């Protein structure tokens, strides 16, 4: 659907934290839609891009990439502005076949999700841990 | 959302043009305003007033969007783009500068720019009496006119098979070992002979053995793309002619309490039908590219017979065998545009352009020089898809079915070569 | 923590569906543990697939990858087996620096899970659409 | 007059049997009309082609001829597209000095029929028997 | 925001002149907006042009380029028909860092504007004239 302002609740460890994006357009050259935090600083603001691409001659399979870039502010750099310093990549893609059907889709969205809510990967990303 | 206003699924997840919405497209009523207001540069009444004012008017047209897809037939012509559009008496955007000179102080000077008003033209006309009759005509000429290409092709064709034919001896030769038949091929080719005597690998001898054969087979696949081509253009008949014709219009009132101007515009009623022939069944299954393309085809026939390749150490015996399967595929691709070919989907386009005209200015009755310029904005465009016709007369089955058994036993023929 | 049986509710557009996961062990050589649904056959049974890195003199910052494989049956190929048909591939990256500290990716985490739960996403997922 | 429609009853052993026949067009080169069912496939439709000519130096005599192509679909083939199997060949012509009057010819006309549904041919045609 | 009709007043050295801009669409190769008044001849019609830009492995700043073409109509060139004679240029660009903030750059917006209405720019402008 349209593009709009997306409120996100239930954030973070303690999801507590709540989150909106507006609609940044569409860059047409690759035709991929952002999405943004209404910050100060647009470097410093938080960044939600989506995609979607038909099958080419290149390729006969559908990709839907996801990647959020999630900057770290330095507030005092001993200098008047604040600076990025480390910068969060979150890339998720998808493939998919032309005769892939609606459910199949469907199910993989929400398994991915319950997976992030797993208490496996929360150690996994949080901790940065192996499967022991 | 997932189907567009001009796409269609199917039982395979193919996207197809629909052909229920794309034949009679729906009518838009259009409520926004083009060119509501317009402005006034000059001097009237002996003193300075620029204002804006809105004229006469009204918006009822309806109107449908464009549709530009990819075609419904391999290698064929795009799709007609079907679009109609409702006479709502067509304005035209009048720019006439007018400098008059009389009396002793009733003198000014103001242009009336982007003025639209409205006029009688005809809605409707019929000129298939003078069309259709000469449509018929020009079947007779084309197979004395254009059938000495036809034919040219049809006999450079038939010789491309006989040489397949030929080289699958050669090939096969080093597979169980008759080199005897081998020998006897290579000498019917060169003049004299100069053949390598020194003993050298097994397969080694096959590549001098056919070397003006590789020559041989790279032109016939050159030209061959380009007349092609130019047999797709011939299909699609179009006939037409125009014919003089004048319009009069009167109650004109852009000078209000002033003047009234009048004049005459010259149009040019024309009509042609156009018409297509396509294969009936196919339309029926396409995709967003699913086959090997064309524009590639002019290098990668010389990626072949070049003395330089890149598969040596490669396995080149897999890369032999590619490249013949790959020959039969395209081949059978363009072999299912013969089978059976018929008229499939027709319209008539009719329109109205514009032409050199003439204006007289005239006050009240006394002579002035008036100059002036207009231009069209909107015309006639109707294109009515339709499936029919008075006195139908075509056939091209049989002299295209000539072709059709000529891929069909070379396709047949690389089947010989699998593993 | 420990690979276990990882049960998930509320899948697909439903929500009603329910998985499973068994731990499938780990490949030592990539380092990279495995789950699956216990079906029939494995090339049938669904995967799941996580891993962690650790900076090295090519890479000084971690990679956390998850990839998802789930093909599709045909039950009735026309033989005594089933075939695998399509198959649907998702794939999760994550990149960090040394330096990232804990709630930015526990941040990371929680609202790439809402995202999966936004509006947006579905009809981009599901139905295959633009951010239009 | 005009190619039309050609609807007729009274057809096969039965008589019940229908069929119609839409214009085909004329081939301008033979100068030839043809006729045929609307059916899938043009190389499974029947046809049926009249002609006829007009004398010239090489011969005095108007010739009319008439020919008639009923293949054989094989539905199944063991693929999945039908294929022409036996081809029926109908052939007639006719002859006429400058001099034929009509009523001669409509004479010609009848009595062909005539013997089409005279019970000596069929047993000629369908039973394939001379005339014994 | 979305491209609309922009009607401006207090325009040319009079102030009393007004334009209207149709949206053009956007060029998506260049990825560049247009925009124009309504004319007879699109050749004719003036024309205003905006772009953004995005920090790339060329360059990390952000471009921002507006081009106004605005011809000069030859009424009667002696043909029925007019011809552009002279083509005005108008150009504007724009740099910024990743870092600029929101006021930097607004504080950038009037104070061109005002140096476009300043006495001296008129000068330099309509009469040609450095800044003696």
């Amino acid at each position: 659907a349209k593009l709009e302002t997306v409120t996100l609740g239930n954030i973070g460890k303690d999801g507590k934290q709540t989150l909106v994006l507006n609609p940044r357009g569409v860059n047409p050259t690759n035709g991929v839609a952002s999405l943004s935090q209404a910050g100060a600083v647009p470097a410093l603001e938080k960044r939600v891009t989506v995609s979607v691409s038909q099958p080419s001659r290149n390729r006969k399979n559908y990709k839907v990439q996801v990647k959020i870039q999630n900057p770290t502010a330095c507030t005092a750099n001993g200098s008047c502005d604040p600076s990025v310093t480390r910068q969060a990549y979150a890339d998720v893609t998808f493939s998919f076949t032309q005769y892939s059907t609606d459910e199949e889709r469907a199910f993989v969205r929400t398994e991915l999700a319950a997976l992030l809510a797993s208490p496996l990967l929360i150690d996994a990303i949080d901790q940065l841990n192996p499967a022991y | 959302p997932k189907l567009p206003r001009g796409l269609r699924f199917g039982a395979d997840n193919e996207i197809l043009n629909d052909f229920q919405e794309l034949w009679f497209p729906d009518l838009f009523i259009e409520s926004s305003d083009t060119h509501p207001w317009y402005t006034l540069k000059g001097r009237v009444l002996n003193a300075h007033l620029d204002d804006r004012l809105p004229n006469v008017g009204g918006r009822q047209v309806r109107r449908t969007p464009h549709r530009v897809t990819v075609p419904i037939a391999s290698s064929g012509l795009r799709p007609v783009t079907t679009v109609q559009y409702d006479p709502a008496a067509l304005s035209f955007l009048l720019n006439a500068r007018v400098d008059w000179d009389f009396g002793n102080g009733d003198s000014a000077n103001l242009v009336i720019n982007d003025f639209l008003f409205r006029t009688f033209a005809p809605k409707e006309f019929d000129f298939s009496n003078s069309l259709v009759p000469r449509y018929t005509q020009a079947f007779s000429a084309f197979n004395a006119k254009y059938g000495t290409m036809i034919g040219e092709g049809l006999e450079t064709i038939k010789y491309l098979g006989l040489l397949l034919r030929r080289l699958r001896e050669g090939y096969r030769a080093v597979k169980r070992g008759d080199l005897r038949a081998l020998r006897r091929v290579i000498q019917s080719y060169h003049n004299g002979k100069w053949k390598p005597a020194t003993a050298g690998n097994l397969w080694l001898e096959f590549r001098y053995g056919l070397m003006p054969l590789f020559y041989d087979i790279r032109d016939v696949m050159l030209d061959w793309q380009n007349r092609h081509d130019k047999i797709q253009r011939l299909l699609r008949f179009s006939v037409g002619h125009g014919e003089d014709y004048v319009v009069e219009f009167d109650n004109l009132y852009p000078a209000v309490a002033y003047f009234k101007l009048k004049g005459e515009i010259t149009l040019e009623r024309r009509h042609r039908h156009g018409i297509s022939y396509a294969n009936r069944e196919g339309y029926a299954v396409f995709d967003n590219g699913s086959l090997r393309p064309v524009s590639d085809w002019k290098e990668l026939a010389t990626a072949f017979i070049n003395p330089h390749e890149v598969a040596w150490e490669l396995t080149p015996y897999s890369f032999v065998v590619d490249w013949f399967l790959n020959v039969g595929d395209i081949l059978a691709q363009q072999g299912q545009l013969y089978h059976n070919i018929d008229i499939v989907d027709g319209f008539d386009r009719r329109d109205i352009r514009l032409k050199s005209f003439t204006i007289k200015g005239e006050r009240n009755g006394r002579p002035v020089n008036v100059s002036a310029s207009l231009s069209a904005v909107d015309l006639f465009y109707s294109r009515l898809h339709t499936s029919n016709l008075p006195f139908a007369t075509l056939d091209l089955d049989t002299t295209f079915s000539s072709f059709k058994h000529v891929l069909d036993s070379i396709f047949l023929l690389t089947q010989r070569v699998k593993r």
